[PDB]
């Protein structure tokens, strides 16, 4: 079997030591499910 | 510095007693594991000649004549001195000084009424303050 925990994402960007990071993500589908 | 140090005096064989200065830069070293103090640079060398045994004519008292005076110059600082010049000397009978033209040193003088003011850094400026930095 074969099936998705979890997972986590980064950016190396130096942003500031605390400025704006700011996104939005999704999974348009695991179209594959069940 | 013990004999006098004017131009206007001929140095003499026996130096008297003023006695030999101390730097004013003064430290030790510690290298060979024991201390090493450091503390004193010269300004005038002499060459004596005991004239009359030269002469093989006369013995008793013979005190040598100063035939020539290497002079020598420093700068001195709180920290640190090294010459600024040196210069020969020799002396007449009647003990007037003739000179050869000195010779002047200048090596790099730290100092920080030199010093300029800031500048920001925009080939870096995010990349350090705690983590953001590694180098």
């Amino acid at each position: 079997q074969r099936r998705i925990k979890s997972v986590s994402v980064s950016l190396p960007m130096l942003v500031g030591p605390y400025e704006d990071v700011c996104a939005q993500l999704t999974q348009t589908s695991s179209s594959y499910s069940t | 510095g013990e004999r006098d140090i004017s131009i206007n005096k001929i140095p003499t064989f026996e130096g008297g007693t003023t006695g030999w200065l101390a730097r004013p830069d003064m430290f030790s070293r510690y290298d060979f594991g024991i201390e090493i103090r450091n503390r004193r640079l010269c300004h005038q060398v002499l060459g004596f000649h005991r004239l009359e045994a030269l002469n093989d004519r006369d013995v008793t008292d013979e005190i040598p004549v100063l035939v020539n005076r290497l002079t020598l110059d420093y700068d001195l600082n709180n920290s640190v001195s090294t010459l600024v010049a040196v210069r020969q000397v020799a002396y007449e009978t009647d003990g007037s000084p003739i000179t050869q033209p000195p010779l002047e040193f200048d090596y790099q003088r730290f100092d920080t009424g030199s010093i300029p003011g800031w500048q920001e850094m925009p080939q870096l400026e995010a990349f350090n303050g705690y983590q953001p930095y590694q180098m």
